[PDB]
């Protein structure tokens, strides 16, 4: 629940902590990672304000760098939004 | 106006038995929507809300058409109060199949919130009374307005501040 | 097992296979059906933590994993 | 468990579906929910699916939960 | 008894039920079986058949039949059997 906080640096480091834990206890991490990935992908295209777009895009950057397990199978939905941007 | 108030009157007096003509009337009213000055658009949408409040579910094969009408006619010059009255009427008359199209009305709600808040913010007050009516509907889309209504409890005046916090509590 | 109390869990899930399978499916009903403004009811009442239990996300991910293989096939 | 087993052996499948006519207490939209147990009532004319297909499919699906129970509709 | 009980319960014959080949029976240059004109004659192109038929209680039970025409106008015939025409 620290993934949604006031300062953007808190989110930037908390998603990295989540990505690091994505190989320790993955049973309770990976589905939640899927949920927040879907939430961010929905907001990235249904939101209409540039700072929100910025935060979503670089949150996706730091998540995709910090966790490779939730990366590969979701390449098509994660590209269908970013590619026409 | 006479041609529309006649149909309004007969439907209102008769009830849920002339519903077989919905395949003709609403396609007959969208053409009237298409070419008309903003002088009577308020009256047209008010009478359409009156149709909705008496005919609930059989509008289902035309709800995409009514949101299409609102989408290609959603300016400031159109009565935003009448538009949100239409939205609350169709939501209340529909009550459950709303999932297919939450983001459209939700983005319209964002635009209404962030466009105008003048005259004691009566339209923001109405929209905060409209967002609470949606009920369990936000079980998967509760990440767009909830940060917004969290933000607008310290970045605005005090007339609608308590309205926003009551909206937060009720949601 | 996580949600129910132990005597009720024993009464409903360990005694016979037919009733066990039907209430197993009722657990899925108590989540799927309330998405459409209808709430199911059982005669031995069950706690309402079923529809908000966090564990369903793994089942959703399991469907995603299988259906990706189906679509790539 | 005390090995006291109350098995299920028999089932009654009450299916009050007279396809084509609606009850007079519930209004309906012209397109409505009409598929029943994965068989459509428009592909079959009057009564080849009123019972003798819906019930057959329903019994075949109930066979998966317990194959040692006999059914009669 | 059983055949004569079920026989008055078929007021409509399904095209896929009576013939799977009728579904593909299209795009053949043969004209509708009633048109013939020496010299000046437009080409009649058979396009499609409706899936549903009908019967008439006549002690021989004919079949009303229709064809979707390339001209866009339906061509309706009636098929009879056990009677020389």
């Amino acid at each position: 629940m620290a993934l949604n906080d006031e300062i953007f640096g808190i989110q930037l480091e908390a998603i990295k902590i989540i990505g690091r834990l994505s190989s320790v206890n993955p049973a309770y991490v990976v589905p939640s990672l899927r949920k927040t990935l879907l939430e961010l992908l929905t907001q990235l295209k249904f939101s209409n304000m540039p700072k929100k777009k910025e935060e979503s895009a670089t949150l996706l950057c730091t998540l995709i760098n910090s966790s490779d397990e939730v990366a590969k199978p979701y390449i098509d939905p994660i590209l269908d939004v970013i590619l026409p941007k | 106006t006479a041609a529309i108030q006649a149909i309004m009157h007969i439907f209102q007096n008769l009830g849920l038995r002339c519903v077989s003509f919905l395949d003709q009337i609403i396609p007959g009213i969208i053409l009237v929507m298409r070419s008309c000055p903003p002088s009577q658009l308020d009256f047209y949408f008010q009478q359409l809300g009156s149709l909705i409040s008496i005919v609930k579910q059989h509008i289902r094969p035309h709800v995409e058409k009514i949101y299409g009408v609102i989408r290609e006619f959603f300016p400031i010059i159109k009565l935003q109060i009448t538009i949100i009255s239409v939205i609350e009427s169709i939501s209340k008359a529909l009550e459950g199949e709303f999932k297919r199209f939450v983001p459209e009305t939700l983005t319209f709600f964002l635009d209404i919130l962030e466009n105008d808040q003048s005259n004691k913010r009566i339209v923001p007050i109405r929209i905060l009374k409209s967002l609470v009516t949606f009920g369990p509907n936000l079980e998967d889309y509760s990440h767009l307005i909830m940060p917004i209504v969290v933000r607008m409890t310290e970045y605005s005046a005090g007339s609608l501040k308590k309205i926003s916090i009551i909206t937060l509590g009720r949601l | 097992w996580t949600s129910l109390p132990r005597p009720l869990f024993k009464k409903l899930f360990r005694h016979d296979l037919m009733i066990a399978a039907l209430f197993r499916n009722f657990l899925l009903a108590k989540r799927i059906m309330p998405w459409y403004n209808c709430h199911p009811v059982s005669d031995p009442e069950l706690p309402d933590s079923i529809t908000t239990h966090p564990m369903w996300k793994s089942w959703d991910l399991a469907m995603d994993e299988v259906l990706t293989k189906i679509v790539i096939d | 468990i005390m090995k006291d087993r109350q098995k299920t052996v028999s089932a009654a499948l009450l299916l009050c579906l007279n396809l084509g006519v609606d009850p007079p207490d519930v209004m309906k939209t012209h397109p409505c929910a009409r598929v029943e147990a994965w068989v459509d009532p428009l592909n079959f004319q009057d009564s080849k699916k009123a019972i003798e297909q819906i019930g057959k499919n329903l019994q075949a699906q109930y066979e998966t939960l317990s194959l040692r129970t006999r059914y009669k509709q | 008894r059983k055949i004569g009980k079920q026989l008055p319960q078929l007021q409509t014959l399904e095209l896929q039920h009576v013939s799977p080949k009728l579904l593909s029976a299209h795009d053949l240059e043969l004209a509708v079986p009633g048109t013939r004109a020496s010299g000046g004659k437009p080409i009649v192109k058979i396009s499609k058949f409706e899936p549903v038929f009908s019967v008439i209680s006549s002690k021989q039970r004919p079949r009303k039949f229709c064809i979707k025409g390339s001209d866009g106008k339906d061509y309706k015939y009636v098929l009879k059997g056990h009677e020389d025409i």
